[PDB]
RNA sequence: GGUAGCUAAUACCGCAUAACGUCGCAAGACCAAAGAGGGGGACCUUCGGGCCUCUUGCCAUCGGAUGUGCCCAGAUGGGAUUAGCUAGUAGGUGGGGUAACGGCUCACCUAGGCGACGAUCCCUAGCUGGUCUGAGAGGAUGACCAGCCACACUGGAACUGAGACACGGUCCAGACUCCUACGGGAGGCAGCAGUGGGGAAUAUUGCACAAUGGGCGCAAGCCUGAUGCAGCCAUGCCGCGUGUAUGAAGAAGGCCUUCGGGUUGUAAAGUACUUUCAGCGGGGAGGAAGGGAGUAAAGUUAAUACCUUUGCUCAUUGACGUUACCCGCAGAAGAAGCACCGGCUAACUCCGUGCCAGCAGCCGCGGUAAUACGGAGGGUGCAAGCGUUAAUCGGAAUUACUG
């Protein structure tokens, strides 16, 4: 119910970066990324509205690592929300456990950062969450699992992570490991090649 | 001579074999009226002995031919309580009756005096000793 | 039908034989108020009217004729009984 | 016979019946005429576990009305008046 | 009658039979029977089976738990047949040397060894392994379970077995010796109105039937499944053109029997 | 037009009718298959079709299309019928199901198998 | 089962007794019922137990609550290639009836009564809450869940009783079937599970009353396929995992190349790393409240008895259960497929092929170099699923009230 497969490969058809490989040296390349998402990558791919419009999704999608049958209850959800759905998906989107954990820096990449909230190595305030869905609400505070704290891995993340664009909302740690949901982003302190609407549509036909 | 050990003691439970067409399921319907289970008696293939009375062959089949698998059966005779078994006379035809002998304690031999010892006869009987 | 209380089958016939003549004995004694009225004794229809008037309200209180049921046939009967008599 | 009982309208092995005046013969979530506060077996030690119209349940029992003997131990597992 | 004066007065009352465990003698108590036979079970209102049971020690009453030593599975007894004559008869309860029916579904076979606890099985039962040939494909154009559900319904019984490789269509059925004709016969009796008939089928083995270790096994229920195939009762089996191409088979290696089971 | 007229005559609706009727309006259906024949298309093509008419269990008897290159079907055979029309052949408006009941898949097919009916060859 | 005879009660039945009851303007008429337990000082009498007493029980009148009758109106499918329908029919009066009004019934008497806002007659159909779809108005639908209704082999009938016209009651008829010593008998799974049959297709002849609820019972307790669990099936909706990192001018292999190379491809390898979920091992919530044993209560009483009540003492109560859950053990080990790529529609080539073979939802592809056929490479979209067929609403302002 994950990828698991060339990732890159990936973010070669959105020809942006994903935050797929992050690991030690962030900033991608190395690989061909542009001229050759297959066979045919050299291509000039003049797009449809469709395209340019399905590609937006299916890009949202991968730079969080969610999937279908599942997204479009986020979008779903969003709607009955007051407020742009397109900021509020994106809110939903933030929310998840397994974004939050990867975002206070607790993992390398967004994949690196589930094989842990999913083999119990983090929490909420107690209850240690299984479920790589988990909503987190104000306040909750999460933390990596008091067990196997600082380990051959999780430690050489918080290195780059710290050095990254760092959010805004959350208020994390370093060795107490243990974030907070300070609040929820608005949608100035977020963004890039990402556009609400442009998605908010694809489900209105 | 308590009333486990009793029962016990007053069953008796054995085979009927032979070679096909010998007489097992003959014998076996008359002992059958000499333990109040069939108050007359038939033949085989409903035949030659009128009546829709043949009988204790089970199936079906059976009754269209002539034996198949083996018919079981609890009377009560003397100061005893019988368990009979029906075994089928043919060579591809049993297995089964090999694996009824496993359920007897002892067994008797049916045998046409006008053919004499036949071939199931003989196999049987090495069978047989297999369990003494 | 092999249930136990199949007894409510012969028990019900009992009290079916029962009732039946007490109710049988109910109307059989108010027609007799009836045959007088049907001839114009008045004399006797009071008094036919009287060895009914506790007979109907006796099979009443034991539950044949429950209650109303015997007000109609008293009520009824004493307004013909003197309407023209 | 309009006794007080409870329906189990919780899930699997997670119940929550409910106090509920009726007919005392229709079925358990059968027919009924007035809910009047529920029963939550789990809550586990937090804020809520039961509710009850007590000042109500006495309106029926009033116009006579047989209370089940699991529905007992709840009017008063939560005292009366204090 | 006289010959039954000498059953009665010479012929030994239930006797001992033998087992990987112990000499177990009909005077003890505690129930233990041993299958034997699960009869052409017809039968009137049923797919039933009935398993027989001997009963070699121990008194048998309705309402006990029992013992199914092969699957090790604790399992109670209520409709427990005791057969007057070639007819189930509601049921009383057994003493040694009686003959015991129950009710198969997919939980007895052979040599299915019932006790009250002790964990042991009865040496004896034959159990072989059948010849072949065949191919129903029947007449009545079809349907299809019943022929098939009369087959894998023949064949929790112990004479025959069939065999349906991985094409749907192509039934094959193996195989007592050469009586393949009661299958015919009760392809138009029992509670089957099939009619069938036969041809001749590029088998010879008969199979066999296998299962061991995970992974190997899968490389092998791909290499040569060509050729490979499953029975009535969801398992297993191989189906072979002649000799050499069953040793070349089991050669592949080194993954287990032989296994017939029936 | 007028309400008093739509309010008189009302507006009635117009059903729809199911392309395909081989009965109950359900999923698929069992069929004895009385021929097994080969047929020409309409002008613009020019094959040699592949079709059987099928006795269904229903009483209707109907012809149905038989896809993929090559099938074991033959005279009797039990069939079991789909949907779809073909286009191209009239009167075929329904399309026998590969591999089900008395119907061999195509043979050696690898590419949407689904259909055609075919199961993984040596993964 | 038949005949005879004895025997008890809260079975049955008089008599007595009567109002706040029934009948009657009133006078007066007339109506009822059962006892049985645990005790226990006097006295104790024909020392059975009388009696004192609490405890449940019975009669009667008026009420409470629930439950059920019954009545009126509006609404509740299609068909006029259905336009007329009806005599107890419509009303009256008067007897009878019912629990009750009532043509319910009967007698007599007026002659009516319904109907194109669609009667009647056919065809279809369980009705509502709601369910699916829709921006909505609507369209479609009424499985699961709850309310109302109806039926319980077919047809009919009454009986018992507070209530039945009675799924597991009775009587009759019918069809069917089963047992018999042959004279006569017996039964109806649309209760649960199960077999046959039919079908594209729909589950285990499971466990326990431990919990909630029902019947009886003073109570304990008994009964309870109601219920609660379980077993089967990806049928579905919500989860989740089959690995996470790091990695070369980028392996061999495959496939394309105008051969200069491109690409599957970080993909694999290799290097680190994590082990949820399974598998093995342990430890172990909650669903239990209660009832069953003793001590106290201006609790009533003649009474420390007996009974209830409330605290308190101990022992104790589950089917699911190798539970839910928690901790280790081991190791990426054990877990990916299906549809699609000419257009709508996201996504390309080679080879074969030759209007053959075949594709196709619509247009439309194939008669030698086809991105539409089959295969391969590659790519695209979904994921324990994917596809197809089927069905409904949408798009369909394509019955348009909104429109």
């Amino acid at each position: 119910a994950r990828y698991l497969g060339p990732k890159l490969k990936l973010s070669r058809r959105e020809g942006t970066d994903l935050f797929l490989k992050s690991g030690v040296r962030a900033i991608d390349t190395k690989c061909k990324i542009e001229q050759a998402p297959g066979q045919h990558g050299a291509r000039k791919p003049r797009l449809s509205d469709y395209g340019v419009q399905l590609r937006e999704k299916q890009k949202v999608r991968r730079i969080y690592g969610v999937l279908e049958r599942q997204f479009r209850n986020y979008y779903k959800e969003a709607a009955r929300l007051k407020g742009n759905t397109g900021e509020n998906l994106l809110a939903l989107l933030e929310g998840r456990l397994d974004n939050v954990v990867y975002r206070m820096g607790f993992g390398a990449t967004r994949a690196e950062a589930r094989q842990l909230v999913s083999h119990k190595a983090i929490m909420v305030n107690g209850r240690v969450v299984n479920i790589a869905s988990y909503q987190v609400s104000p306040n909750d505070v999460v933390s990596i699992r008091e067990k196997a704290k600082k380990q051959s891995r999780v430690k050489a993340a918080l290195e780059l992570a710290e050095q990254r664009e760092k959010p805004t909302w959350l208020e994390v740690d370093a060795g107490k490991m243990e974030g907070t949901f300070k609040r929820k982003p608005e949608r100035s302190d977020l963004s890039a090649d990402i556009n609400e609407h442009l998605i908010v549509e694809l489900y209105s036909k | 001579l308590s009333p486990y050990l009793q029962e016990v003691a007053k069953r008796r439970t054995f085979a009927i074999i032979s070679h096909p067409d010998a007489g097992k399921t003959t014998i076996t319907e008359k002992v059958l009226l000499f333990g109040q289970a069939i108050q007359t008696a038939g033949t085989v293939k409903g035949r030659g002995s009128n009546q829709h009375a043949k009988s204790d062959w089970m199936e079906m089949e059976k009754q269209r031919g002539i034996s198949i698998t083996t018919s079981v059966m609890q009377f009560p005779y003397h100061d005893c309580l019988v368990n009979l078994l029906d075994t089928p006379g043919h060579e591809d035809f049993s297995e089964d009756t090999y694996r009824t002998l496993t359920a007897v304690d002892c067994c008797l031999m049916v045998i046409d005096a006008a053919k004499g010892v036949e071939d199931r006869t003989r196999k049987l009987m090495e069978v047989t000793r297999l369990r003494d | 039908n092999i249930k136990s209380a199949k007894k409510r089958a012969i028990q019900s016939e009992k009290a079916r034989k029962h009732n039946a003549s007490r109710r049988s004995m109910m109307r059989t004694f108010i027609k007799k108020v009836y045959a007088a009225i049907e001839a114009g004794d008045k004399a006797a229809a009071q008094k036919a009217f009287n060895e009914m008037q506790p007979i109907v309200d006796r099979q009443a209180a034991k539950g044949l004729i429950h209650k109303n049921k015997a007000a109609r046939h008293k009520a009824n009967l004493t307004a013909q009984i003197n309407k023209l008599a | 016979m309009v006794t007080i009982r409870l329906a189990r309208h919780g899930a699997k092995k997670r119940p929550f019946y409910q106090v509920v005046v009726a007919d005392s013969r229709n079925a358990r979530n059968g027919r009924f005429i007035e809910r009047v506060g529920f029963f939550n077996p789990i809550a586990s030690e937090k804020e809520e576990g039961t509710r009850l119209d007590l000042d109500r349940i006495a309106h029926w029992v009033g116009q006579g009305a047989t209370i089940s003997d699991r529905v007992a131990a709840l009017i008063k597992e939560v005292n009366k008046a204090a | 009658d006289h010959m039954l004066d000498g059953l009665v007065e010479w012929a030994p009352a239930p006797m001992p039979r033998q087992t990987d465990t112990r000499t177990v003698e009909a005077s003890e108590d505690k129930f233990t029977g041993f299958v034997f036979k699960i009869q052409a079970n017809m039968d009137p209102k049923h797919r039933d089976r009935v398993a027989f049971m001997r009963v070699v020690s121990g008194k048998y009453e309705k309402g006990m738990k029992l013992r199914q030593v092969r699957t090790a599975k604790d399992v109670v007894i209520s409709d427990a047949l005791t057969f007057m004559a070639g007819d189930r008869s509601h049921v009383e309860e057994a003493y040694p040397g009686d003959i015991l029916g129950l009710h198969n579904h997919g939980t007895i076979q052979i040599g299915d060894t019932f006790t009250q606890g002790e964990m042991m099985k009865f040496t004896g039962i034959p159990n072989f392994a059948p010849e072949l040939f065949r191919r129903i494909r029947l007449k009545d154009p079809l349907k299809q379970k019943q022929l098939l559900k009369g087959l894998v319904q023949l064949s929790e019984e112990g004479a025959v077995q069939v065999f349906r490789p991985i094409s749907n269509n192509d039934l094959i059925v193996g195989a007592v010796g050469v009586l393949q004709f009661d299958v015919v016969v009760a392809r138009l009796k029992s509670e089957y109105n099939v009619e069938a008939v036969y041809e001749s089928v590029n088998v010879a083995t008969a199979r066999w039937v296998e299962c061991a270790d995970a992974k190997k096994f899968e490389e092998f229920k791909r290499k040569n499944e060509s050729q490979l195939a499953l029975d009535g009762g969801d398992n297993l089996a191989y189906i072979a053109t002649s000799m050499v191409n069953l040793r070349l088979a089991q050669e592949r290696y080194p993954d287990v029997q032989f296994h017939q089971t029936r | 037009a007028t309400v008093n007229q739509l309010v008189r005559k009302p507006r009635a609706r117009k059903v729809a009718k199911s392309n395909v009727p081989a009965l109950e309006a359900c999923p698929q259906k069992r069929g004895v298959c009385t021929r097994v024949y080969t047929t020409t298309p309409k002008k613009p093509n020019s094959a040699l079709r592949k079709v059987c008419r099928v006795r269904l269990t229903n009483g209707f008897e109907v012809t149905s299309y038989i896809g993929g290159e090559g099938h074991n079907l033959q005279e009797h055979s039990v069939i079991l019928i789909r949907g779809g029309r073909v286009k191209d052949l009239p009167g075929v408006r329904y399309h026998t199901v590969r591999g089900a009941l008395d119907c061999s898949g195509v043979k050696d097919r690898k590419q949407a198998r689904s259909k055609y009916g075919v199961k993984r060859p040596k993964a």
